[PDB]
């Protein structure tokens, strides 16, 4: 069932390559959790990684070129021209904390059964659609508009168009993974990828530590800043 | 197979199937014997095609001929004739910066990957050259994939071989095999005349020295990993 | 006799130039396989350790015994020299844990390998996460054969390391130290 | 009861009765009930002793004052062995008085665990039904009804887990005391044991 769906999805991802599982990961029981749950977890991890890689690629370009939003906000502390690894080095430490906290809020909403049963669908490890983010009709206060389609551009497309969109999403995600780690590899070891040699400067800090260079405690707030 | 007897007879009616080593019986891949003759035939045809290409490249690169394009990369670099000013056509390959050789080798590798693919070969109508099929057949670059359309296919790009006579195609295959053997002899004669001066009756004092290895693609100027550690001991 | 272990590289047949079977019963062959499997697994662990420590490896970060003056990096990169630099408490702990584990392996399998059972199937210490909990019976035999072959190769590997340490310039790829 | 229909067994010793010396075969049923009661009391005492010894070895103390003039950390300023001698004698006497009352009331119950009772099944209210003595109905084991949500199979499994943990805890507390008294015997105790 899940394995045959993997074979089909790998066929429409690349008919020349097809199903490419050298390290047999579609057969390991992770938590003693059957086959279909493992397949759903692997697909959800792949799709989440791909989406984060695509967003990180665009954000890396925006930070390295210099694309500050405006005034007063946290961009005031970041110097004009620092390369993309250093814009997550000079924003306030509480700004990093609240960014990662909001990402965790989105993850929790994505896997909350109450948010998920409000849309009539189940967990991806329990027979759901991998990579599906639920709506917001479970919050306690009404949300203006959801996360997947913020406007109503979607919802009129055919299911075949949605399937082609999912295949394109997965392929673009894998390619963005490769591109973003090409950036990160050039930022650490010189001459890793040939095209980016001399484009991206070298970095000294740890890429896997969110708060090893802790940002300043600068309280960018006016009007009623009673918290010092 | 045993059909290669008749093919060897068609290549040369005087000397038929000539194999002192009896290499058609050698099952080097432990598949069927048909796979062994298929591999040998495909290897011979590919070797021959590469040899005619390399022979014509050697002939037109050995006497002051170079393209008037640039191959620079941005306000500096090779002028595309400084490689010609490095000696004969064996120092020229060892002077093509670093990325040029990498992209050439990767293009040939992707071309061979397109050659080997059974989904691409099966979509044209043939199979892999050892699992039956036709040896030396290059599948279409258009039908198999490549989502952006390309202008031409590799074999017969301009289309000047369509609706040809099938017996003329068989004669062309036999002529390809014979000219491939002859071109392998020619290109190895030239490569031997690079290093060894005393070889062959002809070609005396017409060939560049090339103090280096013909069989080493990457040169001492490459900044790839190892390489310099791999070139710390020459040979004969 | 028939057993596992045989395959290619011998012709699909049993390898024993010196006889060492036809004087062996089911019990003796079970002991042969149990000793072979234990030696194999110990040798695989031994090559995976000596190769990792001596060649490269980041080594364990930390201190190793806060009181005595020893550091993980102060042990060294040699195999035998660093083993002597391990403290006596650590050596005794390793040997005692191994002895407790094997005594419980002998007293825990009720069809004993010398009295039935399956040789080499010791209780505990295999997959706690159940990686091979879903494998087919046909595939498991392939993995057992791969374990046997890799273990024999690792036996030769550990003895190559021991020979290179003790008598120099033996095992020509291995250096003088 | 009979040693055959008891809950020790365990998969560590294969799945049969471990007894290598034949103690349970030479003695009658009453001695087996005494042995099981002593084993379970030993295991529970050793579990509490192991947890307390680890807490004392980690220099963890209560925030406050043990006796007026004696801080908890003042007693815990040394190892767990040299902490029992730093507790005032009155406090240790009160601890032993509560333990004496618990042991006496536990054994005073009816169907003694040799004479019909279950060995190791200490009943919930040892200080109930005693004339001239009153106590609240706090249960000894499970003052909170934790083992009321469990079924019979879960209770049997957790009883087996209790027996295994008791045996491990006896080994551990004997290791701790022997390592303190004879240093270098147990290599797992660095200095503060
Ligand atoms: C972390 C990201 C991630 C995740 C979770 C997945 C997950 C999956 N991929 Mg996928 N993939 C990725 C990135 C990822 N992919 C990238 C970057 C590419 C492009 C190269 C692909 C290309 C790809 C193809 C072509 C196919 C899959 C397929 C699959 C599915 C099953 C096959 C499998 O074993 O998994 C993939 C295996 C892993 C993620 C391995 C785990 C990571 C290991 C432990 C670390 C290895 C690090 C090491 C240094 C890498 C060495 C690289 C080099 C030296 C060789 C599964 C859902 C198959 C499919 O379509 O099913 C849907 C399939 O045919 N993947
Ligand atoms: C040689 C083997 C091979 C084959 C047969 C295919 C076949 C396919 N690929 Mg594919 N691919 C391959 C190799 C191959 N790929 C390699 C080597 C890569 C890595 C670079 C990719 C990366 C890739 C991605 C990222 C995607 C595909 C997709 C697709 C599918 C549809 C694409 C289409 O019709 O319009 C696409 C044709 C175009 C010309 C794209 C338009 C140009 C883009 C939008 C702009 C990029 C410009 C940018 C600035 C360049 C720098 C198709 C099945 C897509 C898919 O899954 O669709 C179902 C998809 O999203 N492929
Ligand atoms: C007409 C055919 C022919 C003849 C008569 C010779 C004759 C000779 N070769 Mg020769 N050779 C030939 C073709 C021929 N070669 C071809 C086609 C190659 C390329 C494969 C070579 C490669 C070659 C090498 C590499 C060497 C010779 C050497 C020699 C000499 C011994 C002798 C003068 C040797 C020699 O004299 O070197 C100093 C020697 O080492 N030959
Ligand atoms: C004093 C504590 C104590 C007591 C009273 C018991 C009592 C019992 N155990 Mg038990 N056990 C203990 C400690 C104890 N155990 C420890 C620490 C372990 C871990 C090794 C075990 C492991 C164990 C297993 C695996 C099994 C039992 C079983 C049994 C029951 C039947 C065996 C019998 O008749 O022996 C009666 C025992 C005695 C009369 C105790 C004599 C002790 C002598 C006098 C001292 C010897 C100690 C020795 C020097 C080692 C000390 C050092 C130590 C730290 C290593 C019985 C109720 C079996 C069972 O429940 O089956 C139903 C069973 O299968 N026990
Ligand atoms: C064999 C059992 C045993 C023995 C003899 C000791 C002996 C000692 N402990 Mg100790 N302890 C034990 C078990 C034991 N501990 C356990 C299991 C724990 C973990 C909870 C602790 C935690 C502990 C701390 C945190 C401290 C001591 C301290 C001390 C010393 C002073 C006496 C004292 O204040 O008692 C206090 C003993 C306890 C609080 C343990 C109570 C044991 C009962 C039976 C458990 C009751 C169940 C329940 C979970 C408790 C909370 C219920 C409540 C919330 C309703 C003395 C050396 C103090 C010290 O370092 O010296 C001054 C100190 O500060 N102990
Ligand atoms: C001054 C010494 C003294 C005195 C006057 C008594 C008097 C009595 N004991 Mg007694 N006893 C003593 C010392 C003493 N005991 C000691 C040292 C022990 C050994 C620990 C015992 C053990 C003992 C047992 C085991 C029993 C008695 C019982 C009795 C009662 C017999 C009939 C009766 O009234 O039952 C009716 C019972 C009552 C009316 C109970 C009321 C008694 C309460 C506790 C008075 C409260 C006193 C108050 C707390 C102040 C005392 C301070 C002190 C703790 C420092 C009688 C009141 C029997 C009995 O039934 O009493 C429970 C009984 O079973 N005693
Ligand atoms: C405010 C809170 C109020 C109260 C809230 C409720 C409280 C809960 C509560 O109190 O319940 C307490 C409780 C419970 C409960 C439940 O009921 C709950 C709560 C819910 C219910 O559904 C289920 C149950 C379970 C019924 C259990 C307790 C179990 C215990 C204590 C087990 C203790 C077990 C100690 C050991 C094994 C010691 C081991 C020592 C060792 C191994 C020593 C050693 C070593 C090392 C040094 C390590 C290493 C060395 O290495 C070498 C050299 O090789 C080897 C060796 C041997 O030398
Ligand atoms: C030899 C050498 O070094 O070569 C180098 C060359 C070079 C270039 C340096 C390298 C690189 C970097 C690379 C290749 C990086 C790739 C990055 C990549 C591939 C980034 C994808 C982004 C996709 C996004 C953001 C999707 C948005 C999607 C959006 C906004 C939507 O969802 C909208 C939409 O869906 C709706 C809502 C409905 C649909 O109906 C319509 C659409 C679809 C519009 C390498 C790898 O290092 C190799
Ligand atoms: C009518 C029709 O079908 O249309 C088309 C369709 C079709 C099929 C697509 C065609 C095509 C494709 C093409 C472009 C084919 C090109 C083939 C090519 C390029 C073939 C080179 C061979 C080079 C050789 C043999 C070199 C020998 C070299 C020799 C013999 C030596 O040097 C010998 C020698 O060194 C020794 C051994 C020792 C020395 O002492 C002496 C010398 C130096 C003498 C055709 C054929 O154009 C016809
Ligand atoms: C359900 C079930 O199956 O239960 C399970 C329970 C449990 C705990 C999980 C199990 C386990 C596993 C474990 C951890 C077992 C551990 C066993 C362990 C650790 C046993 C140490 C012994 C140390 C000794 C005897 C020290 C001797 C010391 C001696 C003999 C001396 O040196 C004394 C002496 O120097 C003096 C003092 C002076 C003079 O007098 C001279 C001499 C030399 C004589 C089991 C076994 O699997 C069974
Ligand atoms: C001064 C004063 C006080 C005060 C105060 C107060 C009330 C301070 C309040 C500060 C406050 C209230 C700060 C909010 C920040 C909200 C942010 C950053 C939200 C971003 C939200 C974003 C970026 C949402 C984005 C998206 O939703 C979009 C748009 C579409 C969806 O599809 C997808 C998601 C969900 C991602 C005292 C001291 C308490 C009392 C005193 O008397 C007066």
């Amino acid at each position: 069932s899940a394995k045959a769906d993997l074979e089909a999805f790998a066929k429409e991802c690349n008919p020349v390559v097809g199903y490419w599982d050298p390290l047999g990961l579609a057969d390991l029981p992770l938590w003693g959790q059957d086959q279909d749950a493992v397949i759903g977890w692997l697909r959800h991890s792949e799709i989440k990684h791909g989406r984060i890689a695509m967003a990180g690629f665009v954000g890396y370009i925006a930070h390295a070129n210099g694309f500050r939003f405006g005034g007063i906000g946290p961009q005031n502390v970041v110097p004009e021209g620092a390369s993309a690894p250093e814009v997550w080095d000079s924003i306030p430490f509480l700004a990093k904390l609240q960014i990662i906290g909001a990402i965790g809020v989105l993850e929790h909403i994505s896997e909350d059964k109450n948010f998920l049963a409000a849309d009539g669908m189940k967990h991806y490890m329990r027979g759901g659609k991998p990579g599906y983010f639920p709506t917001f009709s479970a919050n306690v206060h009404p949300m203006p508009l959801n996360l997947f389609d913020p406007f109503k551009w979607s919802k009129n497309a055919s299911p075949e168009k949605k399937a082609k969109g999912l295949v394109t999403e997965t392929n673009n995600g894998r390619l963005a993974m490769l591109g973003l780690f090409g950036f990160l590899s050039e930022s650490k070891i010189p001459g890793s990828v040939p095209a980016l040699s001399g484009i991206i400067p070298s970095y000294d800090g740890d890429y896997m530590q969110p708060f090893l260079p802790t940002g300043p405690d600068t309280s960018l707030w006016t009007i009623g800043n009673l918290w010092a | 197979k045993a059909e290669l007897e008749s093919l060897a007879g068609k290549l040369n009616p005087v000397i038929g199937y000539w194999d002192p080593l009896n290499l058609a019986d050698y099952d080097q891949w432990s598949q069927g014997q048909e796979a062994a003759i298929g591999f040998l035939r495909h290897a011979e045809i590919k070797h021959g095609r590469v040899a005619m290409a390399a022979f014509v490249g050697y002939i037109v690169q050995s006497n002051g001929i170079c393209w008037p394009w640039a191959l620079t990369g941005g306000p500096n670099g090779v002028m595309h004739s400084d490689i010609l000013a490095a000696g004969g056509p064996a120092d020229q390959w060892d002077a093509l910066p670093t990325a040029s050789k990498l992209q050439i080798l990767l293009f040939v590798g992707g071309l061979e990957l397109w050659s080997e693919n059974s989904y691409v070969l099966g979509l044209s109508g043939e199979k892999h050259y050892m699992r039956g099929g036709k040896p030396g057949f290059f599948p279409s670059i258009k039908k198999g994939g490549i989502p952006h359309p390309v202008p031409f296919d590799l074999f017969d790009p301009f289309g000047l071989s369509k609706n040809a006579s099938p017996e003329k195609k068989a004669k062309g295959l036999l002529a390809e095999i014979n000219n491939g053997r002859l071109a392998m002899l020619g290109i190895m004669a030239f490569v031997s005349e690079s290093k060894v001066p005393g070889s062959v009756p002809a070609l005396a004092g017409k060939i560049a020295p090339y103090s280096g290895e013909v069989m080493a693609p990457f040169a001492a100027s490459d900044n790839l990993p190892f390489v310099a550690d791999m070139l710390k001991s020459p040979l004969f | 006799s028939d057993m596992e272990g045989t395959g290619p590289e011998t012709g699909g047949k049993v390898f024993d130039p010196m006889g060492l079977s036809k004087i062996a019963s089911a019990e003796t062959l079970a002991w042969y396989r149990a000793a072979e499997l234990k030696h194999s697994r110990v040798a695989m662990a031994a090559v995976t350790g000596w190769a990792w420590v001596s060649s490269g490896g980041p080594l364990f970060p930390g201190y190793l015994s806060v009181e005595q003056g020893v550091t993980f990096e102060s042990l060294g990169r040699d195999g035998y020299a660093a083993w002597a630099a391990v403290p006596e408490a650590g050596k005794f702990q390793i040997l005692g844990v191994i002895g407790i584990l094997e005594i419980l392996s002998e007293s825990a399998v009720k069809p004993h390998y010398m009295a039935g059972g399956t040789p080499g199937k010791v209780p505990l210490l295999w997959d706690p996460l159940g990686f091979t909990a879903k494998l087919s019976p046909e595939t498991l035999a392939r993995k057992r054969l791969a374990e046997l072959k890799n273990g024999r190769l690792a036996m030769i590997g550990v003895m190559s390391l021991v020979s290179a340490h003790f008598i120099p310039n033996s095992v020509p790829l291995l250096p003088g130290s | 009861a009979l040693v055959d229909s008891m809950e020790g067994v365990g998969e560590e010793t294969g799945g049969q009765i471990w007894d290598p010396l034949g103690i349970s075969e030479a003695v009658s049923d009453e001695a087996v009930m005494w042995f099981r009661a002593s084993e379970l009391k030993h295991g529970r005492v050793a579990m509490l002793a192991s947890v307390g010894y680890l807490v004392g070895a980690a220099k963890i103390s209560f925030p406050g004052e043990l006796a007026k003039g004696v801080t908890f950390a003042s007693v815990a300023a040394n190892g767990p062995y040299q902490a029992w001698d730093a507790v005032p004698q009155a406090g240790k006497l009160q601890i032993l008085s509560i333990i004496l009352a618990l042991e006496w009331a536990t054994e005073a119950k009816k169907p003694h665990y040799m004479r019909g009772g279950v060995p190791g099944k200490i009943e919930q209210l040892p200080f109930d039904g005693i004339q001239g003595l009153w106590a609240p109905k706090i249960k000894f084991w499970d003052p909170l009804n934790f083992t009321g949500a469990l079924s019979a199979e879960q209770k049997a499994r957790k009883r087996k887990a209790e027996l295994k943990n008791g045996r491990l805890a006896m080994i551990g507390i004997i290791s701790f005391i022997t390592g303190h008294n004879l240093p270098g015997s147990v290599p797992a105790l660095d200095s503060s044991f």
